[PDB]
């Protein structure tokens, strides 16, 4: 059972799996956006973008992580260092 | 066959490569906008 462990911690580690895994929930976070968008909502959301604002809060909080865990020590030149990549 | 028409036909199966991937950008681009026309001008829809 360890030599499966380590194999499952070796793939799920690997950068080109992370890839393909935020690729694969990047591509079934448009669909729930798309989904949200054409049907019509009520006053309160629904399932599906209760999923697309989770993922929405959640990618804030990841982008802030690379603001804080960055290459400099002093909190403006990590946001100038951040702001260097456009996207 | 035609020492012309041949080579023609080859010319244009090499740029459907470079075809398919305008067909991608465009493919993006163009459910971009047909999606948020389609959520701006029709608020109240059902699925179907
Ligand atoms: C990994 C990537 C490539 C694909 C992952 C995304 C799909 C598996 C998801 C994204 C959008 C989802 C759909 C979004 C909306 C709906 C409507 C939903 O219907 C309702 O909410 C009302 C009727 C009911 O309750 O069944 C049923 C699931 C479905 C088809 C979902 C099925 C699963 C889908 C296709
Ligand atoms: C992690 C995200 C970004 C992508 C992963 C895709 C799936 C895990 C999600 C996408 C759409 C989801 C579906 C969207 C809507 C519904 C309808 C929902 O129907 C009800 O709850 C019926 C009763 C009610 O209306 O309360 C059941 C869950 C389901 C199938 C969801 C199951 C989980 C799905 C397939
Ligand atoms: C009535 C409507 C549906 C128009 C039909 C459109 C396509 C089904 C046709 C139009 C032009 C065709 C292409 C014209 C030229 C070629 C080159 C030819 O390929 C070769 O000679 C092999 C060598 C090479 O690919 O360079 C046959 C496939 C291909 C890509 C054809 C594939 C089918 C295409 C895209
Ligand atoms: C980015 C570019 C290069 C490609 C993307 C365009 C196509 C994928 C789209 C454009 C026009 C679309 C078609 C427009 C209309 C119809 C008719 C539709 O049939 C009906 O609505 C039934 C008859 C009716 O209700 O009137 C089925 C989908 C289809 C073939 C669509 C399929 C998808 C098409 C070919
Ligand atoms: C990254 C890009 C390529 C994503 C593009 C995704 C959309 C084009 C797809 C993904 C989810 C799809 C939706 C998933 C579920 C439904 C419910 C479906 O409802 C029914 O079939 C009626 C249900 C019944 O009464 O049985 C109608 C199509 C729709 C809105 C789909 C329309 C097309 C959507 C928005
Ligand atoms: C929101 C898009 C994305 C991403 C996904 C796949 C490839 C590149 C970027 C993500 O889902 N989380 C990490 N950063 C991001 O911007």
């Amino acid at each position: 059972l360890i030599p499966l462990g380590r194999k499952i911690y070796e793939f799920y580690n690997a950068p080109i799996v992370k890839f393909w895994f935020y690729t694969l929930a990047y591509i079934g976070y448009l669909m729930l956006f798309n989904y949200i968008v054409l049907v019509k909502m009520e006053r309160w959301p629904s399932t599906q973008e209760w999923i697309v604002i989770s993922y929405i809060f959640t990618l804030g909080i990841e982008k802030m992580r690379e603001i804080l865990m960055s290459e400099p020590g002093k909190l403006l030149q990590k946001v100038k260092v951040w702001l260097q990549e456009y996207w | 066959v035609n020492k012309y028409l041949g080579p023609y036909v080859m010319m244009i199966g090499k740029m459907m490569i470079d075809m398919m991937y305008f067909v991608i950008i465009m493919l993006v681009v163009l459910m971009s906008f047909g999606v948020a026309r389609q959520a701006i001008l029709f608020p109240n829809e059902e699925p179907s």
